[PDB]
């Protein structure tokens, strides 16, 4: 299923049927929102601030114990990305093998690599374009 | 002589259920001598009782066709009668109790919302019946308490149930995982005994009127014939 | 505090009014619990009967006090069946009509939780709808579902079947 | 199909309400009408031609139903025409339908018999011929075997049965055997145990106790529906049961022993957890101190006098402690003066 | 190329008849999916079938009876007439009175007899046999 | 051969997390008391994050490729 | 005040034997029970019948 | 007792 | 004759020569591969519940007769 490969591999989460809150949960909804900026404020991403809410303070997620996801509650309270975390990263991606294949002139793997990952943000690119979450005129480097 | 009697087009849907039976009507005694009634339920919501001719005896010398027909809220499933007296018993999405002398039915049975595949009265203990569910239940039923007695759910769908003729408070059960199990109405925790020849899914099961075998019929294109003592089939046709 | 505080309605009703009694009654005599019951004031109340003869309050609740009620509603379920025995005490927020129709199924359960949501089509056409509860609290909705599928029923106009598997009923 | 029947069946019940306001009605040509209505309801040739079709006719009968339509419209309309106009509810006018109710009673639907149950109900009174006053009788024997055959007493056509069975023995002379009473009254003792739907049998209860006939298992209807009075939620089963088992005490003859005992669970009964189950006791409580004998009174003065005190000093419900701290009131100046 | 929905629950449902499997699950589900099952369940193709909340699109497992030779989705929904119908039967079907072709008209989907019996047309959606 | 709309309730913990009859989670959370400070703090079973007591900044789990090592002397209850 | 702290402040011995509906156990009827448990338990009552009828097919 | 109310 | 046989042949049921001609009847082709696949799997689970049994300190033993049933309402 994977594309640029042929893997067909099936990990994943597995959302939990009930879309209530747990029992044992016992933090104020407003306490956890307080929570969400000041990490975000500090510089980690959406994805980033999720798991830490989930691994040591009990957040199952966002959306259940506060009713919104981490993305709304960000752009709420004035926190919002410059581009979409998905592009961000392919973007960096795409910058470091560059870099590296700046000084390693003969590393046709990388080349490859360069290629599938190129086409990757095109892709991408297109939907963001498409939805108007980016600006139309914006293109890649 | 391998010839029909007569023919009826009953029901304008599928023939979900038959039995033959001897009516008593309140004022009226049948000829059973001439004639034989058989009740057809389909699920077209209807239960209609029929009388055919017979020439089994010639002590006379008509009236053949549809005599009475019930009328249903749903669709029926299985249909039995009542050996000893004319109450049979329909099971669609509620099994029913009905007579042959009163349209509507005469009184309800359930355990629960769960409908009822299939049924079967008891041949000795002529008022205790037994059912089968879509929720891979058997229940059990007492006329003389008119109401159920005992709920057992399996790990399978059991599609029919037949009742000992010897033994009055034993049945089998032809289970949809490749097996027939042979129960205790008293104990259904612990089964008797288990046949496990089969290869697809079993559909009917019958006692011989001895009661020293059962034949089991099954969707892998066979009959098998068992011992009530052996776990397995001592034929294959 | 009067009953009527208790009571949004501007006309309290007589069970109204009963209820509202019962409220400022567990307030007086709750030493801490008292600073969570004052905010709390519900719209309205209902009775609705059951098949078993038994009857049920519908006790209809504001849903940003709902869930406050939520937060103390089992310790009032319990003084309130006290106070007011052979009724089953619900709170139901008023308030898409499947949203609305399962956020008040999700109400009724309270404070057990649905593990899942069946319908089966019987051959005639027929359709029988069932929902299935966990068996945290196996006995108490036991000796409730009966009343659940009046109350949803009476609210909805829907028939309902409550069944909580692991458990043979 | 049966949903159109019940369609059907809805579309002639209106038809019936117009009738009754219909000035036609008072006419006695509707008579005339509902008597036409009852006796309405009462090889080598193929070998050479061509056939094309490939669906065979199922075999079906509806003229059944249509019969049975019709009566059952004919016995409603004639109940609604005698009830409202009493002079058409005389002997001469109803003789030509006798043989015709006798028929329906037979009739296979139950829904045409009910009809024919509410007729002759109101007929009981009415004066009859020799072969005219059968039918009552007849109709006694058959509501038996009805009983006979339904597995629950809780069926619609059984309670109209009990019904007419109940009317029967208030107002007709002749009164049927004692057993079939005691099986009638052993088939209603266990469905008794679900009173929501058998609200007529406890008229037929009343009946009994009202010609005071002596009964084994009513001395076990009483017990169990002393039950129900404090049990059963629904208002209008706790306000026939209660007349019955309180007219079942004030007659029927009991050991001193077993006086005690009742009048013993009453006062328990005051301290019962539900409400209306302490309200319901208290009218049963009042019938006593409202109507008793003074000798009966003085006997219980002390006993009921503080067990309502105790309710009004301590009460969940201020209803109830308002009504002990009354039944005090009207109890006080009737008691003796040592009590 | 992925297919629709309607396609692989039908594809689903001819190999486990064909199999000799009993049972069938059918993901991912669809009203569409339970409409044209209602009918195939009303002329007896299948037996019950039960339908599974999962908060996704959801589920269905079918009972089958083995009465079912085949079913089809039949694309692109081109309109037929109603006087057309009884031509299209002829070439879509085995026989004259065997199978039933089912329509999305304006009063739903049904198969073509009752759409013939309601006076009512549209595009065809498939076909059972 | 399996019922598959009731299978047993053993054979469901056998199969994949997202092969049962409704996909649900395996995971679990737990109470997990600080040594130091003996104070309680909910731990995802599967975290992916060294957890440390925030009033003692003492390591309480550590991230492997499954289940979460909870850090030796480190008492735990699920939650 | 439970009742029969009342009848015991009476201290007269013969106001009590008049009360003789006071003295005794408890006979206010207990609640009922929910519908569907009462019939469970119907059902257990109706099953233990069965078996004792079919026995006497046993020999 | 199906024999007593038949008489 | 025929009663004499029929006692004669269960009489030396257990023998394997008389086994081998009574128990051989020929099924169609797709219900014998049913049988050589529903046995080899029913040889592999036993296989693999014997090696568990080494290891495992608790695992009860249910009879065959006991295995279909999930529960009884009425518990004795
Ligand atoms: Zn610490």
């Amino acid at each position: 299923g994977r594309m640029h490969s042929a893997g067909k591999g099936i990990s994943s989460s597995a959302i939990p049927y009930s879309r209530n809150a747990p029992a044992w949960f016992k933090l104020s909804s407003e306490s956890v929102i307080e929570q969400i900026v000041k990490y975000a404020r500090k510089g980690l991403t959406p994805s980033q601030i999720g798991v830490l809410l989930r691994d040591a303070h009990g957040v199952t997620q966002a959306r259940v114990i506060t009713g919104n996801k981490i993305m709304r509650i960000l752009k709420s309270n004035g926190l919002a990305p410059e581009i979409p975390e998905d592009l961000y990263y392919l973007i960096k991606k795409a910058v470091s093998v560059r870099k590296h294949l700046e000084r390693n002139r003969k590393d046709k793997d990388a080349k490859f690599r360069l290629i599938l990952i190129e086409s990757r943000i095109h892709r991408l690119a297109r939907y963001y374009r498409t939805v108007a979450v980016l600006p139309p005129n914006w293109k890649y480097e | 002589t391998r010839e029909e009697f007569v023919s009826f087009k009953a029901h304008y849907g599928l023939v979900t259920g038959l039995c033959v039976t001897q009516p008593r009507f309140h004022d009226k005694k049948p000829d059973l001598k001439s004639q034989n009634f058989m009740l057809s339920c389909s699920d077209d919501k209807t239960v209609k009782l029929w009388s055919i001719n017979v020439d089994d005896y010639s002590n006379k010398n008509n009236e053949e066709g549809l005599i009475r027909t019930f009328d249903g809220e749903s669709a029926f499933q299985g249909i039995d009668s009542h050996r000893e007296n004319s109450t049979f018993a329909t099971g669609g999405a509620k099994i029913h109790l009905w007579d042959v002398n009163r349209l509507k039915p005469v009184s309800d049975l359930s355990w629960g919302a769960d409908n009822i595949t299939s049924l079967k009265f008891n041949q000795n203990e002529t008022d205790i019946l037994a059912s089968t569910g879509s929720d891979n239940s058997i229940v059990l039923y007492d006329l003389r308490t008119n109401s159920p007695t005992q709920k057992i759910v399996q790990t399978m769908r059991t599609n029919a149930i037949c009742w000992n003729p010897m033994e009055a408070f034993n049945f089998v059960t032809a289970n949809e995982d490749h097996n027939a199990y042979y129960y205790d109405m008293r104990n259904l925790s612990r089964s008797l005994n288990v046949f496990k020849d089969h290869v697809s899914a079993v559909m009917d099961v019958d006692f011989s009127p001895t009661g020293d075998e059962i034949v089991t019929g099954s969707y892998d294109k066979s009959i098998r014939i068992y011992k009530t003592n052996h776990g397995h089939s001592r034929e294959i046709y | 505090s009067a009953p009527q505080a208790k009571i949004l309605s501007q006309a309290p009703t007589e069970l109204e009014l009963q209820v509202a009694q019962a409220f400022v009654e567990l307030e007086n005599s709750s030493p801490e619990l008292k600073a969570e019951l004052r905010p709390l004031q519900f719209k309205s109340i209902r009775e609705i009967d059951v098949a078993g003869g038994k009857k049920a309050l519908a006790i209809f609740v504001p849903v940003p006090s709902l869930a406050g009620f939520h937060k103390v509603q089992t310790k009032l379920t319990r003084e309130l069946e006290k106070k007011f025995q052979d009724r089953h005490v619900i709170f139901l927020a008023e308030r898409t009509l499947t949203a609305v129709h399962d956020k008040i199924l999700e109400d009724l359960v309270f404070p057990t939780e649905i593990v899942g949501k069946r319908v089966r089509y019987l051959v005639g056409g027929n359709k029988i709808q069932k929902v299935l509860l966990d068996s945290k609290d196996v006995q108490q909705i036991d000796y409730k579902l009966e009343s659940f599928q009046a109350v949803y029923n009476k609210l909805t106009g829907k028939q309902i079947v409550f069944e909580i598997p692991s458990e043979t009923h | 199909n049966l949903r159109n029947q019940n369609k059907l069946s809805e579309l002639l019940r209106r038809y019936l309400l117009g009738l009754n306001h219909n000035s036609d009605s008072e006419s006695e040509s509707i008579l005339k009408f509902c008597h036409q209505l009852f006796q309405e309801s009462e090889e080598k040739e193929d070998f050479f031609l061509v056939n094309l079709e490939s669906k065979s006719y199922t075999i079906n009968s509806n003229s059944l139903l249509l019969n049975s339509t019709l009566q059952k419209f004919a016995l409603d309309l004639l109940r609604n025409v005698i009830t409202r106009h009493r002079s058409f509810l005389t002997v001469s006018h109803l003789e030509g339908f006798i043989p015709f109710l006798r028929d329906s009673l037979l009739s296979e639907n139950e829904g045409v018999v009910i009809s024919t149950l509410r007729i002759l109900i109101t007929l009981i009174r009415l004066d009859f011929s020799d072969e005219s006053s059968e039918i009552f009788k007849n109709c006694a024997r058959k509501v038996l075997n009805i009983i006979k055959v339904s597995p629950s007493t809780s069926s619609e056509l059984c309670q109209m049965g009990l019904k007419f069975l109940s009317a029967f023995i208030r107002h007709t002379d002749s009164t049927l055997k004692d057993t079939a009473l005691s099986y009638v009254l052993g088939r209603v003792l266990p469905d008794l145990n679900e009173p929501s739907r058998q609200g007529l049998a406890f008229n037929f209860l009343k009946a009994l106790v009202s010609k005071h006939i002596m009964l084994p298992e009513l001395y076990d209807i009483a017990d169990t529906t002393r039950e129900i009075m404090v049990t059963n939620h629904s208002k209008e089963i706790r306000d026939v049961s209660r007349s019955v088992y309180y007219q079942f005490l004030m007659e029927y003859d009991q050991s001193k022993g077993r006086l005690e005992k009742q009048f013993k669970f009453m006062v328990d009964n005051l301290q019962y957890p539900t409400e209306s189950g302490r309200q319901s006791v208290m009218e049963l409580i009042n019938l006593i101190i409202t109507k008793a004998n003074p000798a009966l009174l003085s006997k219980l003065s002390s006993s009921f006098f503080l067990a309502l005190v105790n309710v009004s000093f301590n009460d969940d419900a201020p209803r109830c402690r308002e009504m002990a701290s009354v039944l005090i009131s009207t109890m006080l100046p009737k008691l003796e003066n040592k009590d | 190329t992925r297919s629709s929905v309607l396609a692989d629950a039908l594809n689903a449902i001819n190999n486990a008849e064909k199999t000799g499997k009993r049972q069938v699950l059918i993901r991912p589900s669809s009203k569409v999916i339970i409409k044209f099952l209602q009918v195939m369940q009303k002329h007896g193709y299948i037996g019950e079938f039960e339908y599974i909340d999962d908060h996704r699109s959801g589920k269905i497992v079918v009972q089958l009876n083995g009465r079912l030779n085949k079913c089809g989705v039949i694309s692109p929904r081109f309109n037929v007439k109603i006087g057309d119908i009884e031509k299209w039967t002829a070439n879509l079907l085995p026989a004259r009175q065997f199978g039933y072709v089912i329509l999305t008209t304006s009063a739903g989907i049904m198969d073509h007899e009752e759409a013939r019996r309601k006076h009512v047309s549209g595009k065809i959606l498939g076909f059972v046999y | 051969v399996q019922d598959l709309l009731h299978p047993t309730a053993a054979s469901e913990a056998r199969k994949h997390k997202l092969k049962t009859l409704v996909q649900g989670p395996r995971s679990y959370f737990l109470d997990v008391k600080c040594p130091g400070c003996l104070n309680i703090t909910t731990v995802f079973s599967h975290a992916q994050t060294a957890v440390t007591c925030e009033s003692c900044s003492t390591i309480l789990c550590t991230p492997t490729g499954g289940k979460a090592k909870l850090s030796e002397g480190t008492s735990f209850r699920r939650k | 005040l439970s009742l029969t702290d009342m009848m015991n402040v009476i201290d007269d011995r013969q106001v009590i034997e008049n009360a003789n509906l006071l003295k005794g156990k408890s006979s206010t009827y207990e609640v009922p029970l929910p519908q569907r448990i009462q019939q469970r338990h119907d059902r257990k009552a109706a099953y233990e019948i069965s078996r004792q009828e079919v026995s006497k097919w046993n020999d | 007792a199906k024999d007593m109310i038949k008489h | 004759k025929l009663e004499y046989d029929e006692k004669l042949k269960e009489r030396f049921r257990h023998m394997p020569e008389i086994k081998r001609i009574s128990r051989h009847r020929h099924v169609p082709q797709v219900i014998k591969k049913a049988q050589e696949i529903k046995n080899i799997e029913l040889s592999s689970i036993k296989r693999r519940e014997a090696n568990e049994r080494r290891t495992r300190k608790d695992m009860p033993y249910i009879s065959e007769r006991k295995k279909q049933i999930v529960g009884t309402v009425h518990k004795y």
